[PDB]
């Protein structure tokens, strides 16, 4: 039936939110099915050609106010469902990706259909439009966990070279550590560079 | 999403951590800032600065937690034990208990992050043998979630009264009694015209 | 439940046995056969989604929710014997929130006891499994099985929560 | 004194934008900053400017490397005229 | 036993940013357990704002100080205090943007209600303004193009409420949360007209409950799980703390 194909979409739409959910890290998101919605799009299509042969049917008058109403209410009522589908996975991608953008672009395109990309890139550009302006002493982008630490020491996970800060410069050498304030370092760590 | 979904509807343990930070605290400066009738200054915002540019050397006084931490992980603060952390306390409270089934004791709502606070960066402030105090707090634990299962026994529509009920329980705690009665009351509602 | 909740477009999947009560044509398709016409009396099994509206239109509405084995009598008999044995995943996956909707769609006062009283005799059980955290037991995971996608989501934000209070709490 | 700057320099591209940059780029910005030797108090829009072209070109942390920042200088540079 | 309490008291009757940061922790954990957006309190963040941008300037004053006693134990625990109210404010704005992408069709149609007893402004500040409107357009677009262009008119609708489904949702105002009752914001009992004396002569702040058509009497200074339609005026009137 017409709902079968939505059905499959929506599974795997929560096969993919149980992913992300299930793995603590973040996880790029999985292909676009771009094959089941071009497929249900078709279903619709067909429906809506179904639709407008059966208002041709009802200006022939054949049992309208009973076979055209049905035929016309469960043609409705089974696009409305492909549309909840539809709208169900789309937003459950975008949810993530937006997650993504505020974990660390604040801070797999392939995946991503073409709508979907420039959305997410809108959606950046929307967070920097945030965090710049009013209310930028604050970094929205910044942890979410409480700074209960004033001091953390660090060892660099990864050599980079010498980075800059506001009145110093960090020397990243591999196997070096640092007893440096957790703010200054935070981003670092986020990128990977800072162990502990 | 600006929030993951662990914070959606509930707090971690780092913010109910954070959250009892604010509280003040009994400390005892090993340091005086107080200057004499006869120079770096706090001057604070969220919570006094009055008293911190007033520290005299062994007299007790009240600081938000966090700061007395941060002097504590210092050696020129030393950390006033609560009264209610006294092997005394925490026996009449187990008493209590014991006396009360249906009833929780009256321990400070946050009694247990404190606690646990205390005994990881406090050991040395604590008079009476630390391990006596830790075992007592974990019996109360014991104590505490048994009445609590006792309680959940008896989830229902209506409403709930926890009472006394930690501050740290009720965190632990909010998820599954929260989703348990919204569930119920769905079905009830839904059985209602 | 909300508009986008996957859980809720899932279970509205669901479909349930039915029988119309007109003979429609051009709808054989429902039969799979869109070139015969659906009949009067003509038991057919559809969509949730489907089925809901179907009987609220019709006066006569043009289908009849059956009802489910998963309402069977059999299915009452064995919750209130034993709510904890009770596979509820083997019957349904969705047990729950479709027993919940079907309620709202006939208000069934006594399904609506017997879902209350299944659902916090195994909400027990589901919490002591939670709390008892590995400092998987064979016990906890036949628990688990016979937990529905529901009662799995609740169990697994439990867990977590006493999780995270462990760690913080035995750990720095 | 690519130093004096460097409280801006990191606050306008590692916590403006979180953009790590090296002090050898510390010292090219400096180095820019002779270029427009007058107030350097608007030149803040000119490092936001280049920081706007690496993040759409290099997007590359340390930023501030001296040559990367570099090229950056010269395609900024560039744009600063077309305008 | 002349009751000269009150002679002594009268004898002795002859914005705290300290407590701006209190009132913030509170609203903050409302919005956190709250399942509607609470109104936000402009004038607490305006403060709150101001204080820390002249805060942190003074601090990189003394930077430079240091830089040209010296103890640096104060400018420790500044950094500590500016970073702690900066990690809070920062929570609420995340909760209360998720919760905002949350309801944005809610918050659309009561926008769009010209009878709305709200107005959008007055429930999100500016930015929050700007940033619901700028992301609904963006989600907009981006569903628009990906379905609803193949999607006929009639179900094209976004904002639909007449399908089976309503595609506009709201925060569930039946929903469970933990509270407690802070009793009466100042030491005046008496004074508030709700609260009111009960068995064993403890205050309580009596609410029916219209779904199971109960009453309830949540004495003060204890704790309760109740829907949040029920408390919405009392934890509106402060005199209870959403857990």
């Amino acid at each position: 039936m017409y709902g079968d194909l939505g059905n499959k979409l929506v599974l795997e739409a929560k096969r993919t939110k149980q992913l992300y959910a299930r793995s603590n890290q973040d996880v790029n998101l999985p292909m676009y099915h771009e094959d089941i919605i071009r497929n249900i799009l078709k279903e619709v299509s067909n429906l809506r050609k179904n639709t407008e042969y059966l208002k041709e049917q009802q200006q022939l008058g054949m049992l309208d106010d009973k076979v055209a109403k049905c035929q016309y209410f469960v043609t409705l009522l089974c696009m409305e469902r492909n549309k909840r589908c539809l709208l169900a996975y789309q937003r459950l991608r975008t949810d993530i990706l937006d997650s993504m953008a505020w974990n660390n672009n604040g801070l797999d395109t392939n995946n991503l259909s073409h709508q979907e990309q420039e959305y997410l890139k809108e959606y950046c550009d929307l967070i920097t439009d945030l965090k710049s302006g009013d209310l930028v002493d604050i970094d929205l982008s910044g942890s979410l966990v409480p700074p209960s630490d004033v001091f953390i020491d660090v060892r660099v996970l990864k050599d980079a070279g010498e980075i800059q800060t506001e009145y110093g410069v960090f020397n990243l050498i591999k196997d070096s550590q640092f007893f440096v304030r957790q703010s200054d370092v935070e981003r670092l760590i986020q990128q990977g560079y800072l162990q502990k | 999403m600006s929030l993951p979904a662990h914070l959606q509807q509930t707090f971690s343990p780092e913010e109910i951590q954070f959250i009892v930070e604010n509280e003040p605290i009994k400390i005892f400066p090993r340091i005086t800032t107080r200057q004499k009738i006869r120079h770096t200054r706090w001057q604070l915002i969220t919570t006094d600065d009055k008293a911190l540019n007033n520290m005299v050397a062994m007299r007790s006084t009240e600081v938000v937690l966090w700061i007395a931490l941060l002097l504590k992980q210092q050696s020129k603060c030393s950390i006033v034990a609560p009264q209610w952390l006294t092997t005394k306390e925490l026996d009449r409270k187990i008493q209590y208990e014991k006396t009360h089934p249906d009833r929780f004791s009256e321990l400070p709502w946050n009694w247990l992050v404190l606690a646990r606070i205390l005994f990881n960066k406090a050991k040395d402030d604590f008079h009476d043998p630390i391990h006596e105090l830790r075992g007592k707090i974990q019996d109360l634990r014991e104590i505490r979630q048994i009445k609590v299962l006792k309680g959940l026994k008896y989830l229902n529509e209506s409403h709930l009264q926890l009472d006394n009920l930690s501050l740290l329980e009720i965190n632990e705690l909010r998820p599954f009694i929260t989703e348990i009665m919204d569930k119920l009351r769905e079905i009830h509602t839904a059985s209602l015209t | 439940m909300g508009y986008y909740d996957i859980d809720d477009v899932l279970a509205d999947g669901t479909e349930f046995p039915c029988k119309f009560q007109y003979d429609i044509p051009g709808l054989g398709y429902l039969e799979n056969n869109p070139g015969r016409p659906i009949t009067k009396n003509t038991k057919l099994s559809l969509p949730l989604w489907l089925a809901r509206i179907l009987a609220i239109v019709g006066p006569v509405p043009f289908v009849e929710l059956l009802p489910p084995d998963m309402f069977s009598t059999k299915v009452m008999n064995a919750i209130k014997t034993d709510p904890v044995a009770l596979d509820l995943h083997s019957i349904n996956s969705h047990f729950f929130s479709l027993a919940i909707k079907w309620i709202m769609l006939f208000s069934e006062k006594e399904l609506a006891n017997v879902v209350s009283e299944l659902l916090l005799q195994r909400a027990q059980e589901l919490n002591h499994h939670a709390s008892s955290l590995s400092i998987t037991n064979i016990a906890t995971s036949t628990f688990l099985l016979k937990l529905e996608e529901m009662e799995k989501e609740i169990y697994k934000k439990s867990h977590e929560s006493y999780k995270d209070t462990k760690r913080w709490m035995f750990k720095k | 004194q690519p130093p004096l700057l460097r409280p801006l320099a990191y606050r306008v591209l590692s916590r403006k934008y979180g953009l790590s940059i090296k002090s050898d780029g510390l010292s090219a910005l400096a180095e820019f900053v002779g270029t427009n030797i007058g107030a350097n108090w608007r030149q803040g829009p000119a490092t936001i400017k280049f920081l706007e072209q690496f993040a759409a070109v290099w997007k590359q942390q340390e930023r501030g490397l001296f040559i990367d920042q570099s090229g950056v200088k010269e395609v900024i540079q560039e744009m600063k005229e077309r305008e | 036993d002349i009751n000269i309490d009150d002679i002594l008291a009268e004898l002795d009757k002859e914005v705290s940013p300290q407590q701006d940061f209190s009132d913030l922790m509170k609203s903050w954990k409302n919005e956190r357990c709250s399942p509607e957006l609470l109104p936000y309190p402009h004038q607490l963040m305006k403060r709150l704002l101001n204080r820390i941008s002249m805060q942190s300037q003074l601090i990189e004053n003394i930077s430079m100080g240091f830089l040209d006693n010296e103890s640096k134990l104060p400018l420790l625990c500044m950094e500590t205090e500016l970073e702690r109210l900066k990690f809070v404010i920062r929570s609420y704005i995340r909760c209360r943007l998720s919760k905002i992408d949350k309801f944005s069709l809610y918050l659309r149609q009561l926008n769009e209600d010209e009878n709305s007893l709200i107005s959008l402004t007055d429930l999100l500040s500016k930015d929050e303004i700007k940033y619901h409107d700028t992301h609904s357009l963006i989600w907009l677009k981006l569903v628009n193009d990906s379905i609803l262009k193949y999607m006929p008119e009639e179900l094209q609708a976004i904002n639909d409420t007449e399908g089976s489904v309503n595609m506009i949702d709201e925060p569930d105002w039946n929903k469970f949360v933990f509270i407690h009752v802070n009793g009466p914001p100042d030491g005046k009992w008496n004074e508030d007209p709700l609260l009111q004396e009960n068995e064993f002569g403890k205050p309580c702040y009596t609410v029916t409950i219209p779904d199971l058509k109960e009453e309830v009497e949540l004495t003060i200074g204890s704790i309760y799980v109740m829907r949040y339609e029920v408390i919405r005026d009392l934890l509106r009137d402060d005199k209870v703390a959403l857990i």
